[PDB]
């Protein structure tokens, strides 16, 4: 029994908090039923870093497993230039939060092979 | 370079040279209707690409290089199940 | 049909010497002094009064409670239509929506017009 | 559907005189001097008394006797006099003073005025918010040289309307107010009209119902007739509303199970399919056309312009104007000033949030105060309660305003000047009171 816990929407807000090493990571995000402000270890700046996510960037943070996935800009931000590389997704009519409650359901063979992978792990 | 033919998606990027257009001063014909298109392109892929994808130990490669090895049955019914 | 006018004329006659106004009178001589050039004097005696006094700081003048122009993008219109304008056209600097309103009103225009076109949003 | 429009119609009944018997030689009198319209009455009653536009004409006749009294209601009496009306204001400034004079006095004639050496009665009268100083000097030397009267207050009629609906006079809100020729911002706490951080835009409904007039010039170059003001007026005020999402709406104004609904058909007064073309259907709608009968030459199609006139004040850059939207103006107010941090609101910013009127002669377009409370959720924090106001007629709440602060509460003494106070003090003097203007310096 796990639960999805999901942080969705448009970024409005991404200030760092230094002390060269991050100590936590302020991210306003951006739906259409409202806003909400999150702390964030730098762990996940790490990872938002990694997908290059800047301001007006539409995002999806889940919030147990630590997954960032930029899913892309959003329409606020189409028209600063008439072409451009980065592609343009509205803005989600969802809220910002989301929970929900699923089943997982796993073997033992599944355990043993991801305890037992020869050469290392691998990324999502 | 001016007078080449450029065929542009403006999400990922990605900018092919169809060729230059009909001009003395390879050769593609200048294209025709809108320049912004939106068209319909259709896939078909098998069910032993999706098991080589959804499969961890191994890429997308495989489907070329054929070391795919033993893909596992519970990858199968994933897959069957998606 | 046209005592009317009379009647409501000499209904609502009001004299040189009104009795709305006091016993002494005085009207000055005075200018125009339209709309367009009341910005500019009052603009001078405030640029004038900042610069007596500091060679303070103002609070709440005509120019000071003028809105800023907006930090997000402004979504580009076709000019002919109103539509969304993906396209603008080199020569004239109309934006368009397709490409038959390019073939149709865009290209074959009159000069001038589109001085006129661009009007609406003030890019002449 | 063919819908003929024409010009609006005239009132032959002629207007009406106070009593003299009820003028009151100490009791206040309110005057709403709007770019528009004219509210004039007395602070006892609650509707106002005398509602008419604000222009006069100069009319003549060939008996010469040069009668020039034609004012305000008067001008709705024949096509001819209409024509040749004269509003005081070009733009959202007065440029010439007798004009406003001859209007006063034709004012004070009909509200039951018998007065002695001017007038004995304080008025209540409104001015543009940051309104310049010659125009305030000029104001003050015509109430206190031509008409002599022994008070004089100034304000803002959204401050005035604000007044109005929170009589307490210690409210916190915010105001919206889309007037004729400006469309202001202003916050208030605690009763105080904040002026230091309140915004205006250069864009009201004469500049709404001008741009119409421009797209339609644009849109029919060779149309047969010239249609005065007031019909482009009319379709302003009849077919036009505010779009829930702009972005969504425009991208299918122009489909074919769309124009058959909301597209409106305006006819002039007078006595290789093209489904899948854009221009004809933006031009003609969603009907086959044809150009031989002079019936449907004399015709308009209302379809993108019923949603793009009123967006205007949304997005300002559509009609000229480098500045920035309603709902940008408000939330740079309540989430980034006053204390407030964008994701962590104050009980200031809250309070506002709450208590949010929408007010002017320019708020009686459908659609805008859904619009105002869909655009006020997106940047606000889930869970923020968005309250809106708006009266039945957001027109007449500004001559509401100083009929309920004049007469409901004693201390509009706080706010008037005497004459005697203009001497000590001369033509410079603001007085910084809760429902006015403010000093121009720090």
């Amino acid at each position: 029994k796990e639960t999805k816990e999901v942080y969705e929407g448009e970024v409005t807000e991404l200030t760092p908090e230094d002390a060269k090493t991050i100590s936590h990571v302020i991210v306003g995000l951006k739906s259409a039923k409202g806003t909400k402000t999150l702390r964030l270890d730098p762990t996940i700046y790490e990872s938002i870093q990694r997908e290059k996510v800047s301001i007006g960037d539409v995002i999806y943070i889940e919030a147990n497993t630590g997954a960032v996935k930029r899913v892309g800009r959003s329409d606020a931000y189409a028209t600063e230039f008439d072409l451009e590389t980065e592609e343009y997704v509205p803005l989600p009519k969802g809220e910002v939060h989301k929970k929900k409650e699923i089943v997982q359901d796993v073997t033992l063979h599944d355990l043993d092979v991801a305890n037992a992978r020869p050469q290392g792990g691998q990324d999502v | 370079l001016a007078g080449d033919v450029i065929s542009i998606d403006k999400a990922s990027g990605k900018i092919t040279k169809l060729g230059r257009s009909f001009a003395r001063s390879r050769f593609v014909q200048c294209p025709e209707g809108e320049l912004q298109k939106r068209k319909t392109v259709v896939h078909t892929v098998s069910l032993h690409e999706i098991d080589v994808i959804n499969s961890r130990t191994q890429g997308f490669l495989a489907l070329f290089t054929g070391d795919t090895g033993e893909i596992r049955s519970e990858v199968r019914d994933q897959i069957n199940t998606k | 049909r046209l005592l009317f006018l009379r009647s409501v004329g000499e209904r609502n006659e009001i004299g040189f010497p009104s009795r709305f106004k006091s016993a002494h009178y005085k009207k000055p001589t005075r200018r125009h002094k339209s709309a367009r050039q009341l910005i500019s004097d009052e603009n001078k005696r405030i640029n004038a009064l900042l610069t007596k006094a500091n060679k303070l700081v103002p609070k709440a003048t005509y120019f000071s409670v003028e809105a800023p122009p907006s930090i997000r993008p402004a979504k580009k219109y076709c000019d002919v239509t109103g539509l969304k304008g993906f396209y603008k056209s080199p020569t004239n600097n109309i934006r368009y929506h397709n490409a038959e309103i390019y073939q149709l009103i865009v290209k074959p225009m009159a000069p001038g017009v589109d001085q006129e076109y661009l009007k609406l949003r003030g890019a002449n | 559907k063919a819908v003929v429009i024409d010009d609006p119609p005239l009132r032959q009944t002629p207007e009406p005189f106070d009593e003299q018997s009820a003028y009151n030689p100490q009791s206040p009198i309110a005057i709403d001097f709007g770019s528009s319209k004219l509210r004039a009455g007395f602070v006892n009653h609650a509707t106002p008394t005398h509602i008419f536009p604000n222009a006069l004409t100069k009319f003549r006749d060939r008996k010469l006797n040069k009668n020039f009294t034609f004012v305000g209601n008067d001008t709705l009496l024949d096509q001819a006099v209409r024509s040749q009306s004269r509003s005081p204001f070009d733009g959202p400034f007065v440029t010439n003073w007798n004009l406003t004079e001859e209007i006063l006095d034709y004012t004070f004639h009909h509200l039951g005025v018998v007065p002695d050496n001017g007038i004995p009665n304080p008025i209540l009268l409104t001015e543009r918010l940051a309104t310049v100083q010659s125009q305030r000097t000029n104001w003050y030397q015509i109430l206190f040289e031509t008409y002599n009267v022994p008070g004089v207050t100034f304000g803002i009629d959204s401050l005035f309307s604000f007044y109005n609906y929170n009589p307490s006079g210690n409210k916190t809100g915010l105001v919206i107010s889309c007037g004729h020729e400006d469309t202001n911002v202003i916050p208030v706490v605690d009763g105080a009209g904040i002026l230091t951080d309140a915004k205006r835009i250069n864009w009201g409904g004469h500049q709404a119902v001008d741009y119409l007039n421009d797209l339609m010039a644009l849109k029919y170059p060779y149309f047969p007739t010239k249609m005065s003001y007031l019909q482009y007026e009319t379709m302003y005020k009849d077919y036009c509303y505010v779009s829930r999402n702009y972005d969504e709406d425009i991208e299918k104004i122009l489909t074919l199970e769309n124009l058959d609904t909301n597209d409106v058909v305006v006819e002039a007064p007078f006595t290789y399919d093209w489904r899948n073309s854009i221009l004809h259907l933006f031009l003609r709608g969603p009907r086959p056309h044809d150009s031989e009968n002079i019936h449907e030459q004399h015709q308009m199609h209302l379809n993108v312009e019923r949603i793009r006139v009123p967006e205007v004040i949304f997005q300002p850059t559509m009609g000229g104007q480098d500045q920035a939207g309603i709902c940008e103006l408000s939330e740079t107010i309540l989430l980034k000033k006053f204390g407030s941090q964008p994701g962590k609101l104050s009980q200031t910013s809250i309070d506002m949030v709450n208590n949010v009127l929408i007010t002017g002669g320019n708020a009686k377009v459908p659609g805008l105060k859904e619009r105002i409370v869909k655009e006020f959720t997106g940047f606000l924090p889930t869970g923020t309660n968005i309250t809106v106001n708006m009266s039945s007629d957001p027109s007449l709440d500004a001559w509401k305003g100083m009929a309920a602060l004049a007469r409901n509460e004693e201390q509009y003494r706080k706010t008037v000047i005497s004459k005697k106070e203009y001497e000590e003090y001369g033509p410079e003097y603001i007085k910084e009171h809760k429902l006015g203007n403010t000093k121009y310096f720090e």
